[PDB]
């Protein structure tokens, strides 16, 4: 045999051995799903919610501006409804984790807006179209609306597209978690200690709890090397959260108000133009339930062992080889660790 | 209607459908319609013809 | 005599979390032979610290993983008894593509009797998007009509 | 046989006419090389020629530099012949074709200057040099002086290094001419031409005029697309020659004014940095005799025609293949073309 040391007859060969290895793989992968399953459930739950919930927000704001431009500016309809989706559509976009400038999306927004204001509104009697386009940038007809939007926007976007890529981060890394394989000589001692006994003849012989405790600290040597920068992560998070809502809420408003700085100038301006031409509460519960799982990788061993069957008196039990009376005594990991340590330092830069 | 070529019922039936009514859809497909023509036999269905926003 | 001018100055790349990356560096004309250096975000790098990284004879850098060497502004830089000259720095930055989970159980329907509801989620997290890494494509939930 | 063909009977088998084809294909080879070596000569020596004169011109600028700096500036030496040796060999080496950047040459030419002028003639009483070598750049010390050598020396050296990239590109046409392999048909039409006539029996027998016309003019069809391309060549080459030595004499002047105006501010500029810190008738002889070979590629069939063995009276020749009294009637050259066009659009461009 390769795995049960034989220390006289046995009643397994090479296969029941493969076999009894076979099933100790999938004992411990059911085991470390059951001792991640209540953590994965809440933070998948938390991530699909937030999402769903930021979606609603955009469009919410969205057809709110809609309905305002269509109450106090019909005259720049349908062609408000055109810009002001293309604009929200580049947010939740944006929001999604694409490769989208915000600044951009406010100076598109406004070069579009500009001249149907000018046609419309300032000088109602279209291909000089792009000339008015350029006046809206070099005469600043909109003063410092564009720079206060910009930043107002980008602040609350940034800061939500590194929440939602942090909370898929989480659940990617307790996923693998149960997933981990593990050295050959792991799997051997794991099999050792589970069923080896079976192969002597024993028929109820648990192992010991010093040997589980020796065995898991061989396994999840690396494992447990995930706990300080699963602890960062953590705190990370919780200052992170101490909005985007308010901002997207308010573009309306801050809209309205630069169309009318923009109208009291219209004198001198159409001249020098044709002369040219619950959810704060969720975050708080949700860290606060994640506060109590900063043990996870710590705790991680003890769980393994208390939740299998062991002889925790240390009498009549297996070490691995035979039955005594009292016992005597990285790759995936090293992706978890990266994947952590680049979040943490997304989550320290912003707050 | 009535055709020239046979003396039979014909049924022609238009709908609209606006911009609003695809940006507020949000189902798993693209926004696709389906006609179905009742007759004395039984019934058929045309080609799924999907309206999408450009 | 050594030149100002790089003979060939490292490329900024992009480049997943196991993907390989060389980059390649040309050191300026000079006598005697210029001795190459990679500098980390200023910082030297040492090709015996990690198995990941090594120095070629022909003054190349290669990573074959970009977990042991994640992102940054790797530069080249030529040392000779003449002076130093540094190269243009080239930024590497390691991207995650987004990769599509399981179809979890369907909801009871929520309705007793008639029309009911029964919802499948989809996360985006077997892999998670890293530094800026395209997103999932497709839709995240699923539903269907359920009639008890 | 598969090149004679057999009227009747014939003296030569099959390895007697490969023997044929291999001197028919020595035969042309000689006859090219004649026909392009007065060409080659003359555009080789004239480039030789002229890169000696240009890198003389290099050396008595340097040295008048060197010179003028020892006669006005004693206390910048031996400094000024170490930065003046180093900007001298650059220009050196850009003239002949290496990837140097003249605005660069410029930069640290003035960068190794200044420091020099505020230690020996400004500040007389070294490792904050780097800082005076940034006070140069930071404060414009030099005025306009560096731009103007820039442009006065750039517009020259660019003119120069171009020319000489004409004229080896011109050699490198001409010695491809004669190294130019033909089609199978027509080395067996050059073998029915020369050679055949002896597997009849034939003595003295020559080729027909007509014959070797037509022979040719089925060979050299791509060869003679040549010629309005290489006529191009020759106009530009002398529209470019109607300069690099006047800028590199009047050199040390710029110079010497330049270092004037610094020392004209030295009193605020030391507090706050203390605080701080025949030539031309070579080229018309050449496009002169260069103008007499505008038609070389239209008349070189002729050539080959009149300079082999040939029946010119059209009366008891060879037609190919038997002996009449009167006769009846490319991607090598693409390269060619495509490096004719390059040279002919910089040299346009240029001038
Ligand atoms: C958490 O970890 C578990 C364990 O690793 C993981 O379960 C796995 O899910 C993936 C889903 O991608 C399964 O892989 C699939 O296998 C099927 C059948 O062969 C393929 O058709 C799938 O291919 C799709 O994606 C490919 C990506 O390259 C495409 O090439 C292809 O065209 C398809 O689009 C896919 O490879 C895998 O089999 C299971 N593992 C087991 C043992 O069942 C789970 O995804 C992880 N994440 C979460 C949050 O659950
Ligand atoms: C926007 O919401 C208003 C109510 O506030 C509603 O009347 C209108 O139909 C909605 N329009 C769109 C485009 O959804
Ligand atoms: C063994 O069992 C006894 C029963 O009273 C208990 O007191 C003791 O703590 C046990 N030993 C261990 C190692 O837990
Ligand atoms: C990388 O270097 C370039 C200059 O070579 C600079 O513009 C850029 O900001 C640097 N990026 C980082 C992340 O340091
Ligand atoms: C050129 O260099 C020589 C070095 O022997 C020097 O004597 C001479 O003065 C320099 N040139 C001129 C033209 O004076
Ligand atoms: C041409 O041929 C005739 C004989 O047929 C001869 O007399 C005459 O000299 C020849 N002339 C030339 C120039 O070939
Ligand atoms: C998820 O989406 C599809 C499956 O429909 C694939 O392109 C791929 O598996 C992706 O991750
Ligand atoms: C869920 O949907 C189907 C199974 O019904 C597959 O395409 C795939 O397993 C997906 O995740």
């Amino acid at each position: 045999l390769q795995v049960c040391l034989p220390k006289g007859p046995t009643c397994c060969s090479r296969k029941m051995e493969e076999k009894y290895q076979l099933t100790a793989r999938l004992n411990m992968e059911q085991l470390l799903q059951s001792a991640s399953m209540e953590l994965k459930f809440l933070i998948i739950q938390n991530a699909a919610v937030f999402q769903e919930a930021f979606e609603i927000v955009v469009r919410h704001a969205k057809n709110y501006t809609n309905a305002m431009f269509k109450n106090n500016y019909p005259s720049l309809t349908p062609q408000a409804f055109e810009f002001v989706g293309e604009f929200f559509t580049d947010v939740s976009l944006y929001i999604l984790g694409s490769d989208i400038n915000v600044d951009d999306m406010v100076n598109e927004l406004f070069d579009s807006l500009f001249p149907v204001i000018y046609t419309q509104l300032m000088n109602p009697g279209l291909d000089i179209n792009e000339c008015l386009r350029g006046a809206r940038r070099d005469l600043k007809v909109f003063g410092n609306f564009p720079k206060l939007i910009m930043t107002q926007v980008s602040k609350s976007l940034q800061v939500t597209r590194i929440f939602l890529q942090a909370l898929n981060l989480g659940i990617e890394v307790i996923n693998t978690t149960d997933h981990l394989k593990f050295s050959k000589d792991c799997g051997r001692m794991l099999t050792r200690m589970w069923y080896c006994s079976y192969c002597q003849g024993l028929m109820m012989v648990k192992p010991c709890g010093g040997y589980c405790n020796v065995v898991m600290q061989g396994c999840m040597a690396g494992v447990v090397e995930i706990d300080k920068y699963w602890r960062e992560y953590i705190l990370s998070l919780e200052e992170l959260v101490n909005d985007m809502e308010n901002v997207l809420l308010g573009l309306f408003s801050t809209i309205h108000d630069s169309i009318q700085y923009v109208q009291k100038n219209a004198g001198k301006l159409t001249t020098t133009i044709g002369k040219l031409c619950t959810l704060s509460s969720r975050r708080r519960e949700l860290i606060q339930k994640l506060k109590s799982f900063i043990s996870f990788y710590s705790a991680l061993p003890g769980y393994i062992c208390s939740h299998s069957p062991v002889a925790e008196n240390d009498t009549l039990c297996w070490n691995g080889q035979e039955l005594v009376e009292r016992y005597s005594q990285e790759p995936v990991v090293s992706q978890i660790i990266d994947k952590l340590k680049h979040i943490n330092q997304l989550l320290r830069t912003m707050s | 209607s009535l055709d020239e070529s046979s003396g039979l019922k014909v049924r022609e039936v238009f709908i609209n459908v606006t911009r609003q009514q695809v940006e507020d859809f949000h189902g798993p497909e693209d926004y696709w319609c389906q006609c179905v023509a009742w007759s004395h036999l039984g019934t058929s269905k045309s080609r799924k013809a999907s309206v999408r926003i450009a | 005599y050594l030149r100002k001018n790089f003979e060939q100055d490292p490329q900024g790349r992009e480049v997943p979390i196991e993907g390989m990356i060389v980059l390649h560096c040309r050191p300026p004309e000079g006598v005697p032979a210029a001795e190459v250096e990679w500098l980390k975000n200023e910082e030297p790098i040492d090709s015996e610290q990690d198995e990941n990284i090594d120095t070629r004879a022909d003054h190349n850098l290669i990573i074959r993983q970009a977990r042991l060497s994640d992102s940054g502004n790797y530069t080249c830089m030529a040392a000779n008894i003449v002076a130093k000259r540094r190269s243009l720095s080239a930024t590497v930055v390691v991207y995650v593509n987004g990769g599509w989970s399981s179809w979890t159980e369907w909801s009871a329907c929520n309705v007793r009797c008639g029309r009911g509801w029964q919802k499948r989620s989809r996360t985006c997290t077997n892999p998670a998007p890293l530094n800026g890494g395209a997103f999932c494509e497709g839709m995240s939930v699923q539903k269907i009509t359920c009639t008890a």
